[PDB]
């Protein structure tokens, strides 16, 4: 099985640098041209560049040719991409590919000034009813939300986060429940932000 | 740069249908056209290379065709694993360029949203900011419009929204919009409303509250 395993992604401040890697296995790496491709949140695929087996030809998409350096180390079966002067627009998932036939799973670059911060959780109180939790001002992604420690799953929608202009994320989770249950049934949203080690249980009522 | 155009960005289908996705190039690309599938988890696979050669591992229900400028991917009978986004790519001239993508989804009957408005909590207001939330629950099709109004002033530039992925059980979408104001702006006004337009509503639905009532 052809396998391509990326690593080296993370948080980087604007103007910083990062080198990402792609470790190949299950084929003869030294025999192939390799490609890098990226995808910004909610956008399409964009080609970055290609390198031939002996590194004598390296082709870049013209807009990135000064920013980015592709290289490879055949003895190590690894392909590299060096990113410099990164900006917000470079925030993306970065994929390696053997030609365009086999793709890595991706590693993520987030370019941001924001510091790690756990969310504030606010109620979206009911008054079929809907209720929810607003999970506001955290960094970086992800957060997870359950209801009633996972006993409540039907009618739940946990929305994708939005990146606010502060550089911090905000998401909502909501559930629709019978109006008659409201006086009697307890509803607690369980929020876990692993990157800040923050857990909050928020009870929501009328 | 060769510009690749997939002029349908969203395409509805039923399980078992033949589906066709179209791509066109801004100038001739001599059959150097790849098709990619990106699944919901983000995994990318090559399906078809050189216009019509099936990549190893790909079932023959996928096929491709075309030349010069115009190309199509056909899925002969849609399976649930095929609900994904498809991108074309030309590799005739550097830089290689991709289409904007076509996302498949499942057709069902039109269903109007249930709409709910949520005032900001007193807890949040203590910190100096008010978030007002509008929820549009279980609608189809995906296209919907929310307009915020504060004492009849249309609000623009001070909301954000996001939409769930198509539900696996009922094939609907839900949407959440948040309007953000300072506490000081929030307390200067009374009537807060979200007005929702959608194909299932014969005219727009407004949900509103009066602050402090």
């Amino acid at each position: 099985e052809v396998k391509l395993l990326e690593s080296g992604g993370g948080l980087v401040q604007p103007g910083g640098s990062l080198k990402i890697s792609c470790a190949a296995s299950g084929f003869d790496f030294s025999r192939y041209w390799m490609n890098w491709v990226r995808q910004a949140p909610g956008k399409g695929l964009e080609w970055i560049g290609e390198i031939n087996p002996d590194s004598s030809t390296i082709n870049y998409t013209p807009s990135l040719k000064d920013k980015f350096i592709i290289s490879r180390d055949n003895a190590k079966n690894t392909l590299y991409l060096q990113m410099s002067k990164v900006r917000s627009e470079d925030t993306a998932i970065y994929y390696c590919a053997r030609q365009m036939g086999y793709w890595g799973q991706g590693t993520t670059l987030t370019v941001s000034s924001a510091s790690t911060k756990g969310p504030s959780v606010f109620p979206l109180a009911p008054s079929t009813a809907a209720l929810g939790c607003l999970v506001k001002d955290y960094f970086p992604e992800p957060v997870t939300v359950s209801w009633n420690s996972g006993a409540l799953t039907s009618g739940v929608h946990t929305f994708p986060a939005v990146l606010q202009s502060s550089g911090l994320y905000s998401l909502s989770s909501v559930v629709t429940v019978p109006s008659s249950s409201l006086g009697t049934q307890t509803y607690i949203c369980n929020v876990n932000h692993k990157p800040s080690n923050t857990k909050v249980d928020k009870k929501v009522e009328p | 740069d060769i510009q690749m155009t997939q002029t349908t960005s969203s395409l509805s289908a039923s399980l078992g249908d033949r589906v066709t996705i179209s791509c066109s190039a801004s100038q001739g690309i001599s059959n150097y056209l790849n098709w990619f599938q990106q699944k919901p988890d983000g995994t990318v696979k090559l399906l078809i290379y050189y216009t019509s050669s099936l990549h190893s591992g790909v079932p023959s229900r996928f096929s491709g065709s075309g030349s010069g400028t115009d190309y199509s991917l056909t899925i002969s009978n849609l399976e649930p694993e095929d609900i994904a986004t498809y991108y074309c790519q030309q590799y005739r001239k550097l830089p290689y360029t991709f289409g904007g993508g076509t996302k498949l989804e499942i057709k069902r009957t039109v269903a109007a949203p249930s709409v709910f408005i949520f005032p900001p909590s007193d807890e949040q207001l203590k910190s100096g900011t008010a978030s007002v939330v509008c929820l549009l629950n279980n609608f189809y099709p995906r296209e919907a419009k929310v307009q915020w109004k504060v004492d009849n002033a249309l609000q623009s530039g001070n909301s954000q929204e996001s939409v769930t992925e198509q539900d696996s059980k009922d094939s609907t979408y839900s949407l959440s919009s948040t309007l953000t104001l300072s506490k000081a702006d929030y307390e200067k006004h009374k009537v807060y409303a979200c007005e929702v337009t959608h194909q299932g509503l014969s005219s727009p639905v407004t949900k509103s509250f009066n602050r402090g009532e």
